[PDB]
């Protein structure tokens, strides 16, 4: 736990300087995808270097495999690319390592704010020395919900709008700063009390989950299946907040 | 720290003396036999008060015996964690020693959570939790 | 140079910002209570309005000011007010969500003149004064030069306080959903607007505002390029407190899409 967890550290560490540094070219919709690759490049590398043996899986690209199949590295350079296209400096890294059919390490880095949690499966998720304790609602009572809007599956649009007004008709208020993992991350360290999304993938949310299981909070989907892996239909945080979302959210679904 | 092991071992009569760590009586196996060369050393305690001694550290090794045999027990496997559909007797012993000694907690622990348990892979767990969250959250009974 | 009264009430707000992020660290020392919906006020409230009532009367002694607080405190003089907001999403500080901010601005015989918000969490200094413009640490704000509601990012609050328009509000999310790439959502309506001055979302919107939620933003999000109105195009934006936001085509587009979706209530 200690060696894999410091050499995804320094590899996100290198990822969110260079982003942070190419940062700085002020411009008024590709080179957001160049410094995409350039980061996610310099992340390979990294994985190179280190540990040549482990399969890396890229939204980018897709999976480039090596000799041991078992251990899957899931990196996603960029989370919330718009924000970064925009310059809404919310938006961070995502390192997943999946060994043996399951996710073990996880980290999830903002270089904006400087927020680096850090997870091993057992053990749990810390930040910078802190243990995320998730959130302390029972219930939809005056809480807030990492809310996303389908800005990629407009099909379940108008499903997902009724769903969440029946939400913020019985819970308190939404949040929605465009970045899946970052959310995730929110969700885990109690500072938003519940996370739900719809169509995600799973480069996007692969730390995330581990991060907010690990903050005695659960994953699933809008079935309480273990689907939610391809799916792409998330609902996550402590477990009292979660199956009082799942009850009032189940009878309008469509899947 | 030995107050509640020695409560009748001399106890013919309890105002002769505390007991004596001088020799131990802090092995309970292998002190069940000292020669008299060292047990001339106690005073107050006549020959049928020594078979009555006898009698009582049989019935203290009793009371250590149990106290094992009660606090090892904290896995309690209820009913309501036994009736479960999949869960016998063995999974409800790994499963209330996993940490949740019911179902409503039961119903939320995941995958990874409720893995390693002795007699159940990886999915056939997924589908009791998912049954669990059936009879926790689903079903909305009460 | 710059102008005075701006430059009074930036230091004051950078002094509230610095007692914000102090108290931010603590997760003890904050000591709230509910006073409305699904939302306490803290001690950290009082001690930073405390802070900037102080500072402002240091250097003006006799000048109006206005907070949700202390509602209207009336100053021997009542043509420049000083509208207050010591905290911005101060859910979000419960929560100790690093999105807040706090802000201040002037009115003169009405018209606000300076405006600034400020976040400590990034240290970000949205500073605006009329006819001169709006500055973020430094570099001007165009706002987006988005000129239709596609790709754009569109700010909105939830009404947690007045949740009957909730309805009626999902719809004209759902309409504006039919149109626009993705919504944004912080529990700050000081920010929002900066954001839209800044040019960092394309358009911002919301149902039933406080006066002193926006009386900053909205003129930066003015001397940004951009414009303000009510749903209806007119300017009573400022009782109603139902607010639109945004470079002018995104602003005109809103409107049009938004005509049928609304209510007569509103209107
Ligand atoms: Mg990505
Ligand atoms: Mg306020």
């Amino acid at each position: 736990m200690h060696p894999m967890l410091n050499i995804a550290v320094r590899a996100a560490r290198k990822a969110g300087n260079l982003i942070a540094k190419n940062y700085e070219t002020p411009d008024a919709n590709d080179f957001v995808t160049n410094v995409d690759k350039a980061a996610e490049a310099v992340i390979i590398d990294t994985i190179r270097k280190s540990y040549p043996q482990h399969t890396i899986i890229t939204e980018e690209s897709g999976e480039l495999e090596g000799t041991d199949q078992d251990v899957q590295w899931v990196i996603d350079p960029l989370d919330g690319t718009t924000n970064f296209i925009k310059r809404l400096p919310h938006f961070a890294v995502s390192i997943a390592v999946r060994i043996k059919g399951r996710t073990e390490v996880a980290v999830v880095y903002d270089p904006m704010r400087n927020e680096l949690f850090t997870a091993t499966r057992g053990q749990g998720a810390q930040l910078n020395g802190y243990r995320l304790r998730g959130s302390t609602a029972r219930d939809l009572d005056g809480t807030i919900l990492a809310t996303g809007f389908p800005f990629k599956a407009k099909q379940y649009a108008t499903t997902y709008i009724n769903i969440v007004g029946k939400l913020f008709n019985e819970c308190a208020d939404f949040r929605r700063t465009g970045s899946a993992a970052l959310d995730l991350a929110y969700v885990a360290a109690g500072r938003v009390d519940g996370f739900f999304e719809i169509g995600l993938r799973p480069w996007d949310f692969a730390a995330g989950e581990l991060l907010v299981r690990e903050a005695g909070g659960i994953v699933s989907d809008f079935t309480g299946g273990h689907n939610y892996m391809l799916t792409g239909n998330i609902v996550a945080g402590n477990p009292r907040v979660v199956k009082a979302m799942l009850a009032n959210m189940r009878d309008e679904l469509s899947d | 720290a030995a107050i509640d092991a020695f409560t009748k071992y001399l106890d013919i009569d309890e105002d002769f003396a505390t007991v004596l760590v001088e020799e131990g009586f802090s092995t309970l196996e292998e002190l069940a036999y000292v020669p008299m060369k060292e047990l001339l050393e106690i005073e107050g305690l006549d020959e049928p008060t020594v078979e009555a001694l006898r009698e009582r550290a049989k019935n203290a090794l009793a009371t250590i015996a149990q106290a094992q045999e009660e606090s090892l027990g904290d896995n309690k496997p209820a009913d309501d964690l036994l009736n479960l559909e999949g869960v016998d007797r063995d999974l409800a012993f790994k499963l209330a020693a996993r940490g949740v000694c019911t179902l409503e907690d039961l119903a939320e622990q995941g995958i990874d959570d409720l893995a390693d348990i002795e007699g159940l892979t990886d999915e056939k767990a997924g589908a009791l939790i998912m049954a669990a969250r059936n009879i926790c959250w689903f079903g909305d009974e009460a």
